[PDB]
């Protein structure tokens, strides 16, 4: 509601934002200020920071293609105790217009749209679920594994086309939303056994793993150094950057930025997809379909918005390619 | 003692009566004296005055209409009962209605505050329900009871209103009058409900709705599922049970579609060849005479899809349609062809469906996991107001004579794939339920997309083992396009180039001949022929059916979904749909040869290690 | 429901609290009321209500003495002893021989740790305890005892309670058609202890409704009447 209110920024503040956006690492300096209670986990905060900006909002009404999703869906898989649900509980309390759901306490129609016998007029009327009430924000879905395959095949529409087509007793309509899932699951057997293949610990289909574009595998064992550093950090919470910089940097970077691709960036995006195929084909980890080539765009542009660059260049593809590669390892 | 001159109303009535006669069109020839001509034959009682012309002829008036439209409506209709006495054949107690149109400025259902009541607005929305038509009493003629006189011309206001004073000094019943009902004045009255259009919804909100009240010859213009554009006045309505509580209601006077595909005014080759504007008709002819047309509709309909040249052709032949025939006994041959796609992940399946559903008019789009049986075909709903079970139309019905795009066709339940087969077979929809017995028509063509069992398409089995559709359904399609993503490094460059181009050229990378508006015209024209078969073409067809069966012959090879008779009745259909395309009126060998090559590439050979 | 004939239906009465006795009693509570018993105004049959003059909470089985929790110096004598922690441990369900260590932990559960909030990151300060063990080791005795030793407590059985009846349920009123919320077991036991024996026999879809209450200690409902988070 405060896009007209962005023009209501002190010009003393736009200087601050534009100058903070010039330091060589403003990316790692803002990211590392998310949730100052999680331990390092350096990449997951990068992904969850790029998710708060999202790719450009291009206008494809002319090409008859339809619309184009601009928000980023993130999946977190990894063995227990690795602080997944804490990240969801932190984001849900950060973003406005969000929801938090669970595995068994949510049904197929409760997430998208149900039809209720209105009490007074005795007529069937439509209502909105959880994935539509968010609509501008994040829909944290914890316990992603423990949802029977019925209620899981519902996300296929709302998370890829940003739409929802309902055809029931008297209601024939077509909603739409601008949500962005952030899901968390456990491997099958709840224990990451390295005997099996990556496409077997997750046990999700391919028509659902491809709608995500950042599958973070929190592969964390009993590293005697990591455990010691984490415990040393956690105990400290018992003795005893700002927000309004981030809380305003985000509003600005939403209001007055629209990164358009280049020709030098576009020429690193073609090979970055022709190699992904040969890589993901053999290993049996997670194949790559052309949809990923759009995700890179989604990621690349979303990186440019961090530094207010208004134009996508080469490095904004190498970064959001290293991010896409070094998450599954 | 005598009544008061409502001057602001009568002065406006006078100026409007003047405007009706003085205003002329481009060639003299006063225009509201010829549109008001047909206004005498029975069943016509609304004159449609454009509002922009009332702006030309006058401007001290438009600002009186657009600000008092409820005060001065009962006078802009009497000033039409005098202007039309020059015909002398109208029944003297008949009454007429003025219906404006083409207002300058629009509004939204959320801008309809309470500072707008009594003014003249304009609204756009969808249509959800439509109640039945009724009579409504506008001015009763109370036959007095004791005097046996007639109290006359008493106006009702949302109630019966029982006027209680007589002009007779001896009226024993100032509380009793039996009104007649063979002289009083009735008008039709339909009450529908509209819902906020899609492009106005503020994000994260459920759409509002309001009641509109069509009250004239305009009484069945709006139907359910349409996107009309109403123009009337907002009024308040009491709660007549206690006659308080008020509620807003829109009182429409004119209703017209929101975006006419043909801006003239809103069924054979000549009726349409009349409305063709000069450029329209000199372009349709040019296309119909074009050679290689069958390759410039594909390249111009799907401009951003590299390859699958054998799928675009099938989709086109599905859009044009075959010839629907009715056997003399009473049965009927299916006229339109159905098409299913089956392929590897990310092979542009949902892209064909999205293209078709955004191009075509009156074509609906549904997924499979989020549908129902009683939502596709037809439902039964208890309207407690009428306290009766009535029929609701489904996706296979409000897409009639169009195309129904079903995505993920094999996710639907076991019992929801049964109701769809009962419709795909007989082209009808039976209903037998609480108190309802009916048979509805459904002449849709289905375009369905599915996924092989276990992700990938295994090329060593028949079809029946690669997909989980039923057995009957797989027989009612008669065109399959199995797609296989044999990861080719040369494509993975082409697709990459095309996608990055489209994303660097937002609105460009779509330059093609025969712009999309034009193809709709050509397709509405060329879909009104009924090509016939010449004897040589019939001989060719039977020979091709001979040469198709024996390929499936024993010994040498093997194929999937064995060829049967139904493939033959589906070769004449493709040839007829091919002939329609070239605007001809007969089938030739040139068509059947190609309609056979296509159906030949459709079926693949099972393999074995 | 204890003082009812073996299988008879309990009867209700209406109480019109007004003036100063309001906001005394909470729903789902043992109480003792003193007031006139009158009929309702407006043939000869009459419906009756109790017009309360005095309301006393009798949760402790005697009379609400929570506010009278005063420790004397002669008791500070005990609390100051060297092993005060070890006297209480032995004085928990003394009818049960053995189990010297389990009673040491069932006391920590009743006292509870401390709960932090650094940089806005809540950490719970309660303790949860399970008692996996062979048959006939007096577990349903220990639990029945820890039920009576707690100000706010609840008792539930795994095989006789559904997953929506533990957390919170949305239910309709056939008089008004309006959906209202109704707390479960974990809500009614907000600042206290809940006891669930026969925990391996609870249905598997009715058991994952506890993962929320054990870590964040809220209950987030988004059914088709309500959208909220209760505190549990
Ligand atoms: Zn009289």
């Amino acid at each position: 509601d405060e896009e007209a209110e962005q023009k209501l920024f002190s010009e003393k503040r736009v200087e601050l934002l534009k100058e903070l956006s010039r330091k060589p690492d403003i990316y790692e300096r803002l990211a590392s200020a998310l949730a100052p209670s999680i331990y390092e986990h350096e990449d997951i905060k990068k992904g969850i920071l790029l998710q708060l900006f999202g790719g450009t909002r291009k206008d494809f009404s002319h090409t008859g293609r339809g619309k184009f999703r601009a928000e980023i869906n993130i999946l977190l898989c990894g063995d227990p105790g690795t602080s997944k649900s804490q990240l969801l509980q932190y984001v849900y309390n950060l973003v406005p217009r969000g929801q938090y759901t669970s595995g068994k306490g949510s049904s197929a129609v409760g997430l998208t749209a149900y039809v209720m016998k209105d009490p007074e007029t005795r007529q069937l009327v439509l209502q909105t679920g959880a994935l539509v009430l968010s609509d501008n924000g994040i829909c944290c879905i914890d316990e992603f594994d423990k949802m029977n395959e019925s209620t899981r095949s519902v996300l296929h529409e709302v998370m890829e086309q940003q739409t929802l087509s309902i055809a029931k007793a008297g209601i024939i309509c077509q909603l739409n939303a601008r949500t962005s899932v952030l899901a968390a699951a456990n491997p099958i057997e709840s224990q990451w056994n390295p005997k099996k293949t990556t496409i077997e610990n997750i046990q999700l289909p391919h028509t659902l793993l491809s709608r995500f574009d950042l599958i973070f595998l929190l592969l964390d064992p009993q590293d005697e150094a990591y455990d010691r550093r984490l415990a040393h950090h956690l105990v400290a919470l018992y003795y005893q950057l700002d927000m309004a910089v981030l809380k305003d940097y985000i509003a600005y970077a939403h209001s007055t930025i629209m990164p358009r691709l280049s020709e030098e960036a576009s020429q690193a995006l073609i090979e970055a997809y022709v190699d992904m195929r040969k890589i993901g084909s053999s290993r049996g980890m997670v194949s790559a379909y052309p949809r990923q080539l759009e995700s890179l765009i989604r990621l690349a542009e979303a990186h440019a918005k961090v530094r207010l660059s208004n134009k996508v260049e080469a490095i904004d593809v190498e970064e959001a390619k290293r991010l896409h590669r070094e998450a599954l390892k | 003692h005598l009544e008061v001159r409502d001057e602001v109303a009568e002065k406006c009535q006078k100026l409007f009566l003047d405007f009706l006669e003085e205003f002329q069109s481009s060639d003299g020839e006063i225009k509201y004296l010829q549109l008001a001509e047909e206004l005498i034959r029975p069943e016509r009682n609304t004159l449609v005055v454009s509002f922009v012309d009332l702006e030309q002829f006058n401007q001290q008036l438009s600002t009186t209409i657009q600000e008092e439209f409820y005060r001065v409506y009962p006078y802009l209709c009497r000033a039409l009962k005098t202007f039309v006495k020059d015909r002398k054949e109208i029944p003297l107690a008949k009454d007429f209605y003025v219906a404006f149109q083409d207002l300058p400025t629009r509004h939204k259902i959320r801008e309809l505050t309470s500072s707008r009541i009594g003014l003249l607005t304009r609204i756009s929305g969808q249509v959800v329900r439509t109640h039945p038509v009724h009579p409504e009493l506008v001015s009763g003629t109370f036959l007095c009871l004791d005097c046996q006189t007639v109290i006359r011309d008493v106006e009702q206001q949302f109630k019966y209103t029982q006027p209680n004073i007589c002009r007779n000094p001896v009226c024993a019943n100032r509380r009793r009058f039996l009104l007649d009902t063979n002289k009083s004045r009735f008008v039709d009255f339909q009450k529908v409900r509209i819902q906020e259009t899609q492009a106005e919804l503020p994000r994260g909100s459920i759409p509002r709705s309001l009641e509109v009240i069509l009250r004239a010859e305009a009484v069945e213009s709006a139907q359910a599922g349409d996107k009309c554009d109403f123009t009337g006045t907002l009024i308040v309505v009491p709660d007549v049970s206690k006659l308080l509580s008020y509620r807003l209601v829109f009182l429409a006077c004119c209703v017209a579609p929101t975006n006419p595909r043909f801006g003239g005014k809103e069924q054979t080759a000549e009726s349409i060849k009349n409305q063709m504007t000069v450029k329209e008709w000199e372009k349709v002819f040019e296309m119909s005479q074009d050679k290689n047309l069958y390759h410039n509709l594909c390249t111009s309909l799907f401009p951003t899809i590299h390859g699958n040249d054998e799928v675009k052709r099938g989709v086109l032949l599905m859009l044009f349609g075959g010839v629907p025939k009715t056997t003399g006994e009473g049965t009927s041959l299916r006229g339109d062809i159905n098409v299913c796609i089956v392929g590897d992940p990310s092979t542009a399946k949902s892209q064909f469906l999205k293209h078709v559903e955004e191009f075509s008019p009156r074509a609906v789009y549904t997924s499979g996991k989020a549908s129902s049986a009683a939502g596709l075909t037809a439902a039964v709903v208890r309207d407690e107001e009428s306290h009766e079970f009535v029929i609701e139309a489904g996706a296979l019905m409000l897409a009639d004579n169009g195309v129904c795009c079903i995505d993920e066709f094999d996710k639907m339940d076991v019992r929801d794939q049964v109701a769809i087969h009962e419709a795909m077979e007989q082209q009808t929809i039976s209903i037998t339920k609480a108190g309802v017995k009916a048979t509805l028509n459904a002449r849709t063509s289905i375009l369905a997309a599915a996924n092989p069992i276990s992700g990938h398409y295994d090329r060593s089995k028949s079809l029946k083992q690669n997909i989980n559709l039923s057995a009957p359904i797989m027989s009612r399609f008669d065109l399959f396009f199995i797609l296989v993503d044999e990861c080719n490094e040369v494509t993975d460059y082409a697709i990459a180039r095309r996608i990055v181009d489209l994303h660097s050229r937002i609105e460009e990378s779509i330059d093609r001949v025969y712009s999309l508006d034009d193809i709709r015209r050509y397709l509405l024209f060329a879909r009104q022929f009924k090509p016939k078969i010449s004897k040589e073409s019939e001989d060719f067809i039977v020979e091709q059916y001979k040469h198709l069966r024996q390929r499936d012959g024993s010994g040498v090879t093997k194929s999937s979904w064995r060829i049967t008779v139904r493939q033959l009745e589906s070769m004449i259909r493709l040839s007829e749909a091919m002939a329609r395309m070239h605007c001809c009126d007969e089938v030739q060998p040139k068509h059947v040869k190609e309609a056979f090559r296509l159906l030949n590439k459709s079926i693949i050979r099972v393999e074995t290690p | 429901s204890d003082q009812v004939p073996v299988g008879n239906i309990p009867r209700s009465i209406t109480v019109l609290v007004e003036g100063e006795n309001t906001r005394i009693a909470q729903p789902g509570d043992h109480v003792s009321v003193t007031g006139i018993f009158l009929p309702i105004l407006r043939g000869l049959l009459s419906e009756t209500y109790l017009e309360a003059h005095r309301i006393v909470k009798m949760n402790k089985s005697e009379d609400d003495e929570s506010g009278a929790g005063e420790l004397t110096r002669e008791e500070l004598r005990q609390i100051a002893e060297e092993d005060f922690y070890e006297k209480l441990a032995a004085s928990i369900a003394p009818e049960i021989y053995g189990h010297e260590d389990v009673k040491k932990a069932l006391l920590l559960l009743l006292v509870g740790g401390v709960d932090q909030s650094p940089r806005g990151m809540k950490i719970r300060g309660n303790i949860n305890i399970c008692l996996m063990g062979d048959p006939g080791v007096a577990k349903s005795q220990l639990l029945s005892y820890i039920d009576r030793l707690a100000p706010r407590s609840q008792y539930t059985t795994g095989r006789g309670s559904s997953g929506v009846g533990l957390t919170a349920a949305v239910l309709r009123d056939s008089v008004s058609g309006e959906l209202t919320l109704e707390g479960g077991a974990l809500v009614l036991a907000d600042q206290g202890v809940c006891c669930i024996d026969e925990f391996d026999k609870m249905a598997e879809a009715d058991r994952t409704a506890i993962h929320e209450v054990m870590e964040q200690q809220t209950i987030s409902i988004a059914k088709a009447g309500i959208l909220t988070t209760l505190n549990a």
